[PDB]
């Protein structure tokens, strides 16, 4: 009834007013219970509706906060599984929803899966007396080196964005299990580099031509990688995916206040002075060299097939 | 033979114009129909030299895969799906024009132009360079033909392509044949165009249809068919300096041309 | 003007000499008959033939100077033969030639080669501004050499059949470029980008004091469609001048040495 609109609205309005849960397999969980949700306490005869339905609510997430590319993907996914089971089907109208209730359960499962199978291979491409470079705070990068770091003995470097200095806080977690981590600012990257063996990353999606989308200062460690000749291996889930290539995307940074560049103690310059504070940024594909998911690693080229499967052709606009 | 009556119309290109000589002279017969095809094309292409037009009439002929009734009805839908495959080129490909932005192109193209019309018909300012095309002028027409579109144009020269590469922001051209490792063959003057706009980290489009896909693997530009150069008419652009390539089946990357060449049985 | 006369006179007598020797000749034979009026007519016979290499040699030669104005011409014509003699070692039998646009250094180079029993195949490029290439071939088809004219755009097609790449310049810039015709830049570009070598022969009355940073930092008085444009020095592998072989990385000590 009422309560299902309301937990939408809410979900809306979190999503757009600020962030959500601080960890993407969190919001991708819920993002799938509220479509589980709309799916059970609604009304429809056939799947044409339902499908319209999903949509107009996939859109309306989407304009709520288009710089996550999570909520879409989780969108695309479940229309995906609709016309899975309309196809299996008709190829009806009576046992559609068990079916999608059960769809929706396994994939749940699977992406709760998706972190140890991640996890799992972390001694493959680490070996000891290693140097690693992260940027950021990411989830599955700390999970990759610390599940590595249990049986070899190597050395990270995690550099802190300078907006956000998330990376003290990864530095922090890195140094309480024993890696011997150093902190540093993003100015000396391409002094650090000619001693670094491997770089290891996050990313916020992947983009359809091998691209991703990750937070600021990637780009110049990439270029780094490229211009030393260092192999760089970014480990993201298959959720990330993102059918969308990359566009002019004008707006495809996110744009915050200044105050975390500039203070707004600085005095009357500040009404002459204009300052821009990107979160993200596009990294070009040809500076990535291997992609590690939960079914092993791939290369970038292998992207577009990897998205075929996921996402149907006609809903790549949604 | 009969393609040269039906070029009354400049719009359609000479690949669709064999496709349509073919459908109308299909319903001629008075198995054995697959020779006659095969001669039918054969002297289609004696006439004009092109790889377009064998690749377009090899995918017509592809359709096989009295008992006339089937065969007749598919090359009028066929027909209509290169019809609508320049529209859906141009709505996918519109979208990566911004406003202020420098296109560079090279000669005339009927699918470039169309994109073109589109993303001013989206509301966008953009100028257009185009080489003049010494071996036959055609960029002097396209620009004609874009001059009465309000889009400010301007001709250069051949010479004079990597001199206006930096003023540049994107470059989009057509292509004439798409070949299986991911390269394109275009008019003589697109290799080294891509080259410089390589060295300038330009990025580079092709746009191109689903019938112009040839089952070619060149190694280097000595490794086309002495038949389709003719002073050479056509080169061989390597996958590498391409970025994207806006098709009918969707935008798809070098590497990904591959997979529908096979998958389309040609 | 009161030289346009001598200078269009000049350059209708003796078809060997180029701009900024025909420039010269008028200077210093309107010597006999200072340096403001030196200077204005410098700045006139510039403005009148507007090239480089023309203000290049009235500067050179305002710096060098009447007895002491004979030494520059009577150097600057052995100079061709010196450059020819050094740069004709580099071509080995067999190899294939590929040049721009017509120019007579280059073409003493190519003679010296052919006279030092050598077989080679020439490739010229038509210059469609104006047609050059045409010219250059039809000047070097009666030396017995198989020479051929391609198109402005087939630089790219015929870069794979090509050992080496010789071309001339107009003027030499102080980071180590040249100043040559509108489609050398793609050239050197190509060439560079399957590791052919580039070659730039050019004479020592040609130094600039220019130092371009892309193509819009070319004065617009010398590009007029343009007619010049501006080749980054790390796509050139050697310059061979009147004053020996020299790297593009060695040009500034020797424009800095011939005081410009």
């Amino acid at each position: 009834g009422s309560e299902l609109s309301e937990r939408i609205e809410s979900f809306v309005e979190t999503l757009k007013r600020g962030g959500g849960p601080r960890s993407s397999e969190e919001m991708a969980r819920e993002t799938l219970g509220l479509l589980r949700q709309i799916i059970t306490d609604h009304r429809w005869s056939n799947a044409g509706e339902l499908m319209e339905l999903i949509r107009r609510e996939g859109r309306r997430m989407t304009a709520a906060q288009p710089s996550e590319t999570t909520v879409g993907n989780m969108v695309r996914r479940v229309l995906k599984i609709i016309r899975e089971e309309y196809g299996r089907l008709h190829g009806h109208y009576a046992q559609l929803q068990s079916n999608i209730i059960e769809a929706i359960n396994e994939l749940l499962v699977e992406l709760e899966g998706t972190m140890e199978n991640i996890a799992a291979q972390a001694l493959e491409h680490i070996h000891s007396n290693e140097v690693i470079m992260t940027i950021g705070f990411s989830r599955t990068v700390e999970a990759f080196l610390k599940e590595a770091a249990r049986k070899r003995k190597f050395h990270v470097i995690v550099a802190e964005c300078a907006p956000f200095c998330q990376g003290h806080e990864m530095a922090v977690n890195l140094s309480k299990a024993g890696i011997e981590t150093t902190v540093m600012t993003d100015a000396a990257i391409f002094a650090v580099m000619s001693r670094v063996n491997k770089v290891i990353i996050g990313t916020k999606t992947i983009l359809a031509n091998g691209a991703l989308r990750a937070v600021t200062g990637t780009h110049t460690l990439a270029l780094a990688a490229k211009h030393h000749s260092t192999p760089l291996i970014v480990c993201a889930p298959m959720f990330k995916l993102s059918p969308q290539f990359p566009n002019e995307e004008d707006s495809f940074h996110k744009f915050v206040a200044p105050e975390e560049v500039l203070p707004f103690t600085e005095g009357d310059i500040l009404e002459k002075v204009s300052v821009h504070c990107p979160v993200f940024d596009y990294v070009p594909p040809e500076l990535i060299t291997l992609f590690i998911s939960n079914i092993g690693g791939n290369a970038p080229s292998y992207i577009y097939r990897l998205m075929s499967e996921l996402y149907h052709p006609d809903d790549h606009v949604l | 033979y009969f393609k040269s009556q039906m070029k009354e119309d400049p719009d359609m290109a000479s690949a669709v114009a064999a496709i349509r000589t073919l459908l109308e002279f299909l319903k001629r017969d008075k198995q054995g129909l697959r020779a006659n095809l095969t001669s039918a094309i054969e002297t289609l292409c004696g006439v004009d030299s092109s790889v377009a037009v064998s690749s377009g009439g090899e995918l017509f002929l592809r359709f096989i895969s009295k008992c006339k009734k089937i065969m007749i009805e598919r090359g009028e839908l066929f027909l209509r799906r290169i019809s609508l495959s320049r529209n859906k080129i141009a709505d996918l490909c519109h979208t990566f024009i911004k406003d202020g932005a420098t296109i560079l192109t090279h000669a005339y193209s009927r699918v470039v132009l169309r994109v073109l019309e589109a993303a001013v018909a989206a509301k966008k300012r953009f100028s257009v360079y185009v080489t003049e095309s010494q071996p036959d002028l055609s960029g002097k027409k396209m620009a004609k033909a874009l001059c009465h579109l309000n889009v400010p144009v301007t001709v250069v020269l051949d010479a004079a392509v990597g001199y206006i590469m930096e003023k540049a922001d994107l470059v989009i051209v057509g292509a004439e044949g798409v070949v299986e490792n991911g390269g394109i063959i275009n008019k003589i003057g697109t290799n080294q165009m891509a080259v410089c706009a390589k060295a300038q980290n330009k990025p580079f489009y092709v746009v191109a249809e689903s019938f112009k896909f040839v089952r070619l693997f060149p190694l280097n530009q000595q490794d086309v068919p002495d038949k389709f150069k003719y002073h050479p008419w056509v080169d061989y652009t390597a996958p590498s300096l391409i970025t994207l390539l806006f098709t009918d089946l969707g935008v798809l990357t070098p590497s990904a041309v591959s997979d529908e060449l096979i998958k389309l049985y040609l």
